[PDB]
């Protein structure tokens, strides 16, 4: 058989168990609205030197597609700064950051969470960003999986 | 050592910094601030839509109890998009002979004009007392796109979005948990809400 | 046309109106001096208070 | 008169805010519900 870190990190088990209200209430939540099915989501945070432009919009738009076309990984993305009307509060207030919240398949800690992680952070770094403009993957879920391969490690 | 024993759920204190997720945490508290990273998020399920002005005053006064909490820095929702109340909506915003005639015109106008001062003065100061959204504004589109986001489909249900201050992952932010529950529990009270289902999610 | 414009902030009035009372909203309060004269008041302020 | 009816819709409100209490009913809740037609708003 393979060694005890592959199967370890083929065999991951969700942080928190199943009867827990908060993985309940996102159940919940995701069911009603008809949006997702999960309970782990993370943050992609656009970070810009200069205050965010136009080009930084259509760069945000570009992306969110993206991630919405991968129907494997991403189930539900909310681009709050993509409508005018909440654009205020996902927007820094000197304007050179944003960020959107991306809900990923499968439950915390678990290693189809982990390889989700991976997929949205490839989708946010491999596509060419315009000057200035970085992409970091944040939130619970990517901490829960940083920590998992740095143990491994 | 054992009184001041205390134990905190940021993991990413336990990590090195080169690691993604330090980056991206360094990043977002430069611009953001820490509890903007890991919200919460509270559901509040009826049987009936709401989506009428008649329910928005109560999602309003939920929101605005859940405000009031210690410790929640922001809550936004359809009744709030960014966090701030909707502007245009307090009750005080909405609050020979020819020469005789033209006096009282201008007599007018310039109670027109004090009309004006006084909406004025209550939107710079992000006044939330009073709230009442008039049936024409849920016509336009901007409310369609937020009623689609905030509410369910069917319109039975309205999402909360909750932020802390501070640091939302040490004890007293898990604790904050209990008083947000209680609160909506509260302000559900004594309105045609009662009889909901309240669900609370989120890291904390 | 400036009497229908009337008209139709007397309609704008009635909807809040009627928002409020099917809300429940109690945050402001006030019972008009003719109200007290109703026998309805009457009756209640003979059970709810002293003589 | 109304002036005393003000402070007395007052202490009724602050009664049912306390946590445990369902309704408070008295002359200004006859019914254990505000009376209608007694918002400010509707007067306006």
């Amino acid at each position: 058989v393979p060694t005890l870190d592959e199967v370890g990190e083929m065999r991951a088990v969700s942080m928190a168990p199943n009867d827990a209200p908060s993985t309940l209430a996102i159940k919940r939540v995701g069911q009603v609205f008809e949006e997702y099915d999960t309970s782990s989501s993370v943050m992609i945070v656009l970070e810009g030197e200069e205050p965010l432009g136009i080009e930084a919009h259509a760069f945000y738009d570009k992306m969110v597609a993206d991630l919405r076309a991968d129907t494997e990984h991403v189930q539900h993305v909310q681009d709050f700064w993509g409508d005018t009307l909440t654009a205020s509060g996902a927007q820094s207030v000197d304007g050179k950051a944003a960020y959107v919240q991306v809900y990923i398949a499968g439950d915390q800690g678990e290693s189809l969470a982990n390889e989700s992680v991976e997929a949205v952070r490839k989708i946010a770094t491999e596509r060419e960003t315009p000057s200035g403009v970085k992409a970091y993957v944040t939130g619970a879920a990517a901490t829960s999986a940083d920590q998992r391969a740095e143990g491994d490690a | 050592a054992l009184p001041g024993y205390y134990t905190t759920y940021d993991d990413r204190r336990y990590l090195p910094d080169d690691v993604p997720a330090n980056v991206g945490y360094d990043a977002a508290f430069r611009h953001f601030s820490q509890a903007k990273m890991n919200p919460d998020l509270m559901m509040v399920e009826t049987d009936r839509d709401l989506r009428n002005p008649a329910d928005f005053l109560v999602i309003d006064k939920i929101a605005k109890a859940l405000k009031n909490v210690h410790g929640i820095a922001q809550v936004q929702t359809i009744t709030r998009p960014d966090g701030d109340p909707i502007e245009h909506s307090t009750i005080p915003y909405t609050i020979n002979q020819y020469q005789v005639q033209k006096a009282q015109q201008d007599q007018n106008m310039a109670m027109q004009e004090n009309a004006t001062a006084m909406s004025q003065a209550f939107d710079a100061a992000k006044n939330d007392d009073s709230f009442y959204l008039p049936p024409e504004a849920f016509e336009t589109d901007d409310f369609q796109r937020g009623m689609k986001l905030f509410m369910s489909p069917d319109g039975h249900a309205v999402r909360f979005t909750i932020i802390h201050q501070g640091d939302p992952l040490t004890e007293e932010g898990t604790a904050r948990m209990d008083e947000l529950k209680v609160a909506a529990a509260d302000a559900i009270k004594g309105t045609p809400f009662e009889g909901a289902r309240i669900y609370l999610g989120g890291s904390a």
